[PDB]
């Protein structure tokens, strides 16, 4: 009624409807997981094909930030990113002016304070992308959600976009403190295949990075043999 | 010129003599070279002059507006460090150079301050020309627990060394005693060495002094 | 952000700016003041509006003020922002003073000032200055001179003229009455005489008014002066003895 | 050096309730005398000379923007400036260029208050010399001590105090030779202002 | 960034209506009042808390800026700090260019230019406060008034916030010449009592007086209530 | 280099100066006239470095032409006078102009005057002036028989002497040198003193 | 002047010479030249003084900043680096050379010598200031790798003595600062407490108690 | 008009955009209180995870402003880490400066500075989040204080924020009616009590966290979950 037309206004509920905006834009984008595993995180991304001529690889959507770390987004791609390079800057910054890896969680922390503030002014868009990151510091492997309010919290697993409300309940149903890596990519293989609805949506291709102690903690692409195993383990899961 | 800081049982002593020149001859007999700068810090300046009141001038009012801003009263640290910061960023090419004293929470306080910005904290500094005549006085007498009066005897005692030993400073002594609540200013504690003739007659202008014009205006 | 732009400096389709004449409308509601451009001199006399009795009037002026030795204003409008255009204006004389050694003629004084005002009629977007001055002076150019500035940032010499509340009564009282060669006096009386037959009350209070006269002494030194609250009720009391002493016939 | 590129006498002198000040009277390239009627001495006010010595051209410079602040002054605050407080402004427009500095050795003195004297010079960055005998400046500076340590009593009348400044300024100034042809003597009292000009060497 | 577009523009009557808001947004803050005595003045204004649980010792309303100066505000409580601050900045750049303290005329017209720049400049709005700026200086006791039109005046006595018409007929009606600087104190005291209500005690009233030639203070708990008593 | 020097008689400010323009040893030219005109009633001669004398003078001459059209009445002499001085002097720390100016003028209610302006930027209303190696005989030839009361022919024939001495004695005596004259008339050109 | 830092089992032990001079003079006698950075790094400054003690005064403003976003204990390591900054940052400015070391639970005590012009050098031990070249030759000789508080501390007071003894710049008290799992000991050893070397007397009071 | 949707006066002089993030603030349902001793400051908030994923260390209200300094954040979480960042960035600032550590009343009148900036530029949305300041002045002793999106910063000897700002404060000042003197652990004990009476559910010392100030120990400190469940023990049994 004219109070959802900026980000430096809040409506009489004490509430900022552009930043519900752009995260509905989020909602609406695709699935990504995260999981803490025993020994490292393994991120996957639901990858929907638009036209069946795209390039398998097509833009691809886990992207690395820093030696042992790494992201994946959801939402708007292009604010992803945006995103995704203030990280590797924040990290390479901090890396340069005290001569140590930056800490994930140092690294969230930057990257959720530069998404807040790309809200409070009255002349930016609000990034419509919500990203995971999954470094493995000296102190362990860490998983982190920043959502596009600029809110982030660390978690044990997550999960954004459509396949939300599934990937969250699967998760739950899954003993992380037990399973090592290798055993992360099968279950987020096959919590991608079950979320995902063909009956509604296009194809798509998953897209895994593990940063585990076999990826000597930096962030990697899964093999693709483990890869296609999963892929046709979490296919045969649906039956 | 020659100042002196010293501190003592319950605070902090400074000294300074009262001659101000400008090369070979003295402009000024009788200086003020002890400033204030809070009600429980004062400093005595050394090197260029106009350097030395124009930092503590500054360095006074942004203590007083601090004064205001958090309530409390000011300490020493915080004037330390404000000419500190001001001091080294011009990298000595203002060349104010100071003695500094006060009493604080934390009790007596006394550092000097140099051109670029390097400080120390002494229980007795000198500066000046005059400053190894004072530190002749300095490392003879000083010691631990001195009392108001012993301690004002030795101030006055480096002060008069400076006099009387360096051509630099000369004139009269000035002493500030800063204890916990009250800062016992004098104008002119010493004057040692007081004008040794009288001049008998005074000398006749004999010229009348011709003068061409005279404009007289009835001032209100 | 757009849509919180009022856009001030924007031509209406009449061809007029709005927020110019939204000015004058201001100063129209303000506290009235008039000028008489005599042959020895010239008279400012203005309006306090804010007459509260708890108001001290023991501070000289609150709405002529002194621009140099040999210019003083009368102020009408916001006196916030004539407060700013007062303080510019000194320093624009002084600053030719400096350039020149020199003062400044008054009419180089009004023409700055204007251009000051037209440049936030002009760009910017900010709102204009609601104010209107009344400038008298003195030059080796011209002698004494007296102007009206707009809001507008224009201006015009006047041998005498009105601001404020109830300007255009005053203008024309002026207008039938004003004269060549009206001296001191005649300048003085008249002045009174035109505002307290515009004034709302008659038998003026001396706390409510302000008169000030800058003539030039026989030693050719332009000497401005405004007047003290018992010269004001001498002049006061002068006026409403002699406004009969015409009536009666 | 660039002091004496003019060269000039100045000096100011205490008397009971009344100031004096003093000065030379002839502009130099360096040792060319184009004029024999500078002017060192300005009034601010009355009651408040300042006298600049040094550079001619940085002497108007600092005059003429001296009296822009002091008439700016006069419209805001409605009173005349006192003495030490001018003094404080003049210290502090010299030091604004601490790394620029005007080549002026401004001698400023006047009476003030309860009609009481005030006499200082300042360094070229205004380092203020708030004195109570007397002050001098100029390329007569040492010159120009002696005469005036020699020749000075506590408390002097009017007369007196002319007299003295007056000999103390043309004997310092015969033992210089970048200054002389005159003087410009003021004796300013809290009822009168008397504007010397004194018969001097012209040589 | 542009926020170049004044936000208190001309409206159709020529009155500048933001400022007209934040004259009314005074006119919703809790008294204040000052009287000048012809030895002195004196400035009071009201200090009733939400709770008892706010320490009322944590903050003054009565601050003052130099030793000879003393401010009250009406309206905003957060708009009063920035202007406070500034006063005393600008207070302080004068006493270093002349080692004199600043007149209470100068100070309180800068202070009013501060107040004016908000209703000029684009991006902001006016201080929803005036103040009541209570000096003595070498002419004379003085009490000033700013308004967030950014202009001042001269009062014999004022108030404004809370209740102004009533404290204002009464100090009208009960002021007048020669009046001591204690017998000002009891006034501004009663005037404080008529509206108030509930009753006062010194930890609910805040009051600042200046002696002849002497500093300004603020008036401690402990005397307040020997006054009032 | 450049030789320049005044002369203020009853009711004239007369100027005159050399008129040779050279480089190291050349003459490029000897009709080279540097007194310039500012007004009706006003002539500047300068002297100095011959770029910053042309620019200067000429952006001088702007403002004064400035300020007459834009307010109507001209600057009266002092005030250009002092105009220049306040220009050269800011100049003087930022970007030095390295001009001697010697300002003349009439105005109607104060008479002929005589400005000496000094590439430092000090001003004076001097009775006499001169700059430049010619400037000694100048100023002691006019001492001599200076009077304040100079009919033109007596001012030109004092101008004349010092013209002969000036080229008698120095080494780098310039040949030619123009005559000036400002008076209740306006600002003009006397005579132009050839040698060669 | 003298700077030494020596590592241990457990940490380190820097140290310092105490004498600021200006010329032949000595304007002070007990300067503190081992300065705090966090409550396990110290920074023996030596070179200017006005530049050291700024510097120090900056890495220990952005080592606050630092230790409380991490909300952490800062690693020596950081320290030394955050040194360099402005060392190497001002290379054109500052004429410092300083010693930094401190303790880690991540790596233990650690010793990082940024010498004039700012470089880091993990070290064994360092050594800085105009008194270091008395000690090259001694040190190369006793150095031994892993010794404990005590004979560390007995060796930095050597070489802090012997450069004292030989050197016109360095002279006063040794400080030394010992950093530890456990947490700094600052100690101070006058003239008085240092042996004495080649050909250098017990002092006396008065040359009245011996005669001559 | 506008006035609604940017921080200019309404027509009646309220500054609407301020009140809404009043509101922001009592939304998200959190709630907290303060309590000053004789001795020490206590400050108590509720904190809930809803999932076993999200890790129940990195969510909290408590920020370590300064080792002598602490702060409890309420309003909205992306505002509240903002403001903790510039609060940091002074405190550290303060201290690098003026060479003294910054007292409580010097943050808290910072940030209400800071807070106060916003409601008078117009296009900057006042943070949504009252910050609660407790720290042990190195002379004033122990001290409290709260800062709001408006920017009236007042110092309270008991305070609450949140979605339950009126219950909290009528059982706080029920309480504190005599002016009393509190221990420490009595302190800390009635600031517990006061959610309690306020939230009218028990809670496992899980769902709470409790920040502490103490002359003994002026750090600011976050209490051990077992400390918490022996207070907790404590209030049962009295």
């Amino acid at each position: 009624t004219g109070y959802d037309l900026s980000v430096t206004t809040f409506s009489p509920d004490g509430r900022v409807f552009q930043i519900e905006y752009a995260a509905k834009a989020v909602d609406n984008s695709g699935t990504a997981v995260g999981i803490k595993c025993k020994d490292g995180i393994v991120l996957g991304v639901e990858k929907l094909i638009q036209s069946k001529m795209m390039l398998p690889g097509s833009n691809r959507r886990i992207h690395s930030v820093h030696r042992h770390s790494g992201m994946a987004v959801a939402g708007l791609a292009a604010d992803g990113r945006q995103i995704v390079a203030r990280a590797k800057s924040e990290a390479t910054n901090y890396e340069s002016v005290y001569g140590e890896a930056v800490p994930v969680k140092e690294l969230a922390d930057r990257v959720a304070s530069y998404v807040h503030l790309c809200t409070l002014y009255w002349w930016l868009r609000p990034f419509g992308c919500g990203v995971i990151l999954g470094g493995y510091d000296r102190d362990g492997p860490q998983l982190y959600m920043v959502e596009p309010s600029g809110i982030s919290y660390r978690y044990f697993g997550a999960a954004i976009g459509k396949g939300k409300q599934a990937a969250k309940t699967e998760i739950e149903k899954l003993k992380l403190s037990e399973m090592t890596c290798r055993e992360g990519i099968i279950e987020v293989a096959k919590i991608i295949y079950k979320v995902h609805d063909e009956a509604k949506d296009k194809a798509f291709e998953l897209e895994m990075s593990w940063i585990c102690d076999e990826s000597k903690r930096e962030h990697q692409k899964v093999p693709d043999n483990l890869l296609q195993e999963a892929k046709a383990a979490a296919t045969a899961a649906l039956e | 010129t020659t100042i002196v800081g010293l501190v003592y049982q319950d605070g902090v002593i400074l000294g300074a003599d009262t001659r101000a020149t400008e090369g070979p001859i003295v402009a000024d007999k009788n200086c003020e070279k002890i400033h204030y700068m809070a009600p429980n810090i004062y400093c005595c300046g050394a090197g260029t002059a106009a350097d030395t009141e124009a930092v503590t001038d500054m360095v006074s009012s942004q203590l007083k507006l601090h004064r205001y801003h958090t309530g409390r009263e000011s300490r020493v640290i915080t004037a330390l460090t404000l000419l500190k910061s001001h001091l080294f960023r011009y990298q000595g090419h203002v060349s104010a150079a100071l003695v500094l004293g006060g009493v604080d929470v934390s009790g007596p306080h006394l550092h000097t301050i140099y051109p670029h910005g390097s400080t120390d904290t002494l229980p007795f500094a000198t500066m000046g020309s005059g400053s190894l005549a004072a530190m002749s006085v300095f490392e003879s007498k000083y010691r631990e627990g001195l009392t108001r009066d012993e301690g004002v005897k030795i101030v006055c005692e480096a002060i008069a060394s400076g006099i009387f030993n360096d051509l630099g400073s000369g004139s009269n002594v000035d002493v500030c005693v800063i204890t916990k609540g009250n800062v016992e200013y004098l104008r002119n504690h010493v004057q040692p060495n007081p004008r040794t003739y009288t001049s008998a007659k005074g000398y006749t202008f004999s010229k009348p002094t011709e003068v061409l014009s005279t404009k007289v205006t009835a001032l209100a | 952000s757009r849509r919180y732009d009022s856009r001030t400096t924007i031509f209406s389709p009449e061809g007029r700016l709005y927020q110019v004449e939204y000015a004058m409308e201001a100063i129209g509601n303000a506290g009235s003041a008039i000028g008489i451009l005599a042959k020895d001199g010239v008279v400012l006399i203005g309006e306090k509006k804010v007459t509260s009795k708890l108001l001290q009037t023991s501070t000289s002026t609150e709405k002529m003020y002194k621009i140099d030795d040999h210019v003083a204003c009368a102020v009408a409008g916001i006196m916030s922002d004539a407060n700013i255009l007062i303080n510019t204006a000194r320093v624009q004389a002084q600053r030719y003073t400096f350039s020149y050694q020199e003062p400044m003629p008054v009419e180089q004084l009004v023409q700055s000032l204007c251009d000051t005002k037209q440049g936030y009629t002009q760009f910017g977007g900010l709102r204009p200055f609601g104010v209107s001055f009344l400038f008298a002076g003195w030059d080796k150019n011209y002698g004494f001179q007296l102007y009206m500035s707009d809001p507008s940032g224009n201006y015009g010499g006047w041998k005498a003229t009105a601001i404020g509340a109830n300007n255009q009564a005053a203008q024309s009282m002026l207008k039938q009455d004003y004269k060549d060669d009206v001296t001191r006096e005649d300048a003085v009386k008249l002045a009174l005489k035109v505002l307290s037959k515009t004034m709302d009350s008659t038998s003026l209070t001396s706390e409510k008014l302000e008169l000030a006269e800058v003539y030039l002494l026989p030693s050719g030194k332009v000497k401005y002066q405004v007047h003290s609250p018992e010269s004001l009720n001498r002049l006061l009391t002068e006026s409403g003895l002699t406004q009969p002493a015409a009536e009666t016939s | 050096s660039i002091f004496e590129y003019n060269g000039s006498a100045t000096v100011a002198m205490v008397g009971k309730n009344c100031i004096a000040i003093g000065s030379d009277r002839r502009l130099g390239v360096q040792l060319q005398t184009i004029a024999t009627d500078f002017q060192r001495i300005f009034q601010i006010h009355d009651r408040l000379f300042i006298g600049l010595s040094g550079l001619g051209s940085d002497a108007q410079t600092l005059y003429q923007r001296l009296v822009f602040r002091h008439k700016l002054y006069q419209l805001r605050e409605e009173r005349d400036m006192k003495p030490e407080t001018f003094a404080n402004l003049v210290s502090a427009i010299l030091y604004e260029k601490r790394f620029g500095p005007y080549f002026c050795q401004p001698v400023i003195a006047g009476l003030g208050d309860d009609n009481k004297p005030f006499i200082c010079t300042m360094d070229s960055i205004g380092a203020k010399e708030l004195a109570k005998d007397f002050v001098v400046a100029g390329t007569a500076s040492e010159s120009l001590y002696g005469a005036c340590e020699s020749m000075y009593k506590p408390d002097m009348e009017p007369e007196e105090l002319f007299e003295t400044v007056s000999q103390a300024l043309q004997a310092s100034v015969d033992r210089d030779c970048l200054s002389g042809w005159g003087g410009h003597v003021y004796i300013v009292t809290p009822t009168e202002i008397k504007e010397h000009i004194l018969k001097g060497r012209m040589d | 960034s542009q926020y170049s577009f004044s936000l208190t523009t001309f409206s159709p009557s020529g009155k500048l209506v933001q400022i007209e808001h934040a004259l009314t947004a005074v006119g919703s803050g809790q008294t204040s009042l000052g009287i000048k005595a012809a030895n002195g003045v004196v400035i009071a204004t009201e200090k009733k808390l939400p709770s008892i649980l706010v320490d009322e010792a944590s903050v003054q309303k009565i601050q003052l800026l130099t030793p000879n100066i003393g401010v009250v505000y009406s309206g905003m409580g957060p708009d009063s700090r920035v202007l406070v601050r500034k006063s005393r900045k600008q207070a302080e750049q004068y006493y270093k260019l002349y080692k004199e303290p600043i007149p209470v005329t100068q100070l309180v017209r800068e202070t009013a230019a501060v107040m004016q720049e908000f209703t000029q400049s684009g991006g902001v709005r006016p201080f929803g406060v005036s103040l009541l700026i209570a000096g003595f200086d070498e002419n004379g006791p003085q009490l000033y008034q700013v308004d967030p039109s950014g202009s001042y005046f001269s009062w014999k006595a004022s108030a404004m916030g809370k209740n102004v018409s009533n404290a204002k007929t009464f100090l009208e009606k009960r002021y007048t010449d020669d009046m001591e600087l204690d017998d000002a104190v009891h006034t501004a005291i009663l005037t404080l009592k008529e509206g108030f209500e509930g009753q006062i005690s010194g930890k609910n009233i805040e009051i600042g007086i200046i002696g002849t030639d002497k500093k300004f203070r603020v008036l401690t708990p402990a005397e307040i209530d020997d006054y009032l008593g | 280099m450049e030789c320049v020097f005044g002369l203020v008689g009853n009711g004239f400010a007369i100027i005159a100066a050399d008129t040779s323009a050279v480089n190291s040893i050349l003459v490029h030219k000897t009709n080279e006239d540097k007194i310039m005109k500012l007004d009706s009633h006003k002539l500047m001669g300068a002297s100095g470095e011959a770029g910053d004398r042309v620019q200067f003078t000429e952006f001088v001459q702007k403002n004064v032409s400035l300020y007459q059209f834009r307010n109507g009445i001209p600057l009266t002499t002092a005030a250009a006078a002092n105009f220049t001085r306040g220009e050269l002097a800011t100049a003087l720390r930022k970007n030095p102009y390295s001009v001697n100016i010697i300002l003349a003028g009439f105005d109607q209610d104060t008479g002929p005057s005589l400005y000496f302006i000094d590439y430092i930027a000090t001003l004076h209303k001097v009775d006499k002036a001169a700059f430049g190696y010619g400037s000694y005989f100048a100023l002691a030839m006019m001492d001599r028989h200076y009077r304040s009361d100079m009919s033109v022919d007596e001012a030109i024939k004092l101008v004349d002497e010092c013209i002969a001495e000036i080229r008698t004695r120095l080494v780098v005596a310039p040949p030619n040198f123009v005559i000036k004259i400002v008076d209740k008339d306006g600002a003009r050109e006397f005579a132009w003193r050839q040698s060669i | 002047t003298t700077i030494i830092g020596v590592t241990y089992k457990d940490g380190v032990i820097l140290g310092a010479d105490s004498r600021t001079s200006t010329g032949v003079y000595v304007a002070n006698r007990a300067s503190d030249k081992i300065t705090q950075l966090t409550d396990n790094v110290y920074v023996c400054r030596s070179g200017s003084a006005a530049d050291s003690q700024i510097v120090s005064d900056y890495v220990r403003y952005f080592l606050h900043q630092h230790t409380i976003q991490l909300g952490q204990p800062a690693t020596v390591k950081v320290a030394a680096n955050l040194v360099r900054l402005l060392a190497y940052g001002n290379k054109d400015t500052l004429q410092t050379g300083m010693i930094v070391g401190g303790w880690d639970k991540y790596e233990g005590g650690k010793i990082y010598g940024i010498p004039l012009g700012g470089t880091i050098i993990e070290q064994p031990f360092s050594i800085g200031g105009s008194g270091s070249s008395y000690l090259y030759g001694f040190l190369d000789q006793a150095w031994k790798d892993g010794m404990s508080k005590d004979e560390a501390e007995e060796l930095v007071k050597k070489a802090v003595s012997l450069a004292i003894a030989r050197d016109g710049a360095s002279g006063g008290v040794v400080r030394t600062v010992i950093i530890n799992e456990e947490g700094v000991t600052r100690n101070f050893y006058p003239g008085d407490q240092l042996p004495l070397w080649h050909e250098e007397l017990e002092p006396q009071n008065s040359l009245l108690d011996i005669w001559g | 008009g506008y006035d609604r949707h940017i921080t200019i006066f309404s027509p009646e002089g309220r500054l609407f955009q301020v009140e809404y993030a009043f509101k922001a603030v009592k939304s998200g349902g959190v709630t907290s209180i303060a309590v000053r001793g004789k001795d020490s400051v206590c400050v108590v908030t509720q904190k809930k995870v809803p999932d076993k994923l999200l890790d129940q260390t990195s969510v909290s209200h408590l920020f370590k402003i300064t080792k002598f300094l602490g702060l409890l954040a309420t309003g909205m979480t992306a505002d509240a880490r903002n403001l903790v960042q510039q609060a940091r960035n002074e405190a550290a600032e303060f201290r690098h400066k003026y060479g003294y550590e910054m007292p409580v009343d010097a943050l808290a009148r910072w940030i209400a500075d800071k807070s106060q900036v916003y409601t008078q530029h117009a296009y900057m949305r006042p943070l949504g989040v009252v910050a609660i300041v407790i720290g042990i002045d190195e002379e004033n002793g122990p001290q409290l204080f709260k800062c709001d999106p408006a920017g009236h910063f007042y110092g309270h000897k008991a305070t609450s924020a949140g979605s339950k700002d009126q219950e909290a404060i009528n059982f706080l000042e029920k309480k504190m009616k005599n002016d009393p003197a509190f221990s420490y652990e009595e302190t800390v004990q009635t600031a517990i009590s006061a959610l309690q009476s306020v939230l009218q559910e028990d809670f496992k010392a899980t769902e709470i966290e409790v920040g502490v100030v103490q002359v003994a120990n002026p750090v600011f400190r976050s209490l051990t979950t077992e400390e918490i469940d022996e207070h907790l023990t404590a209030i049962s049994e009295r």
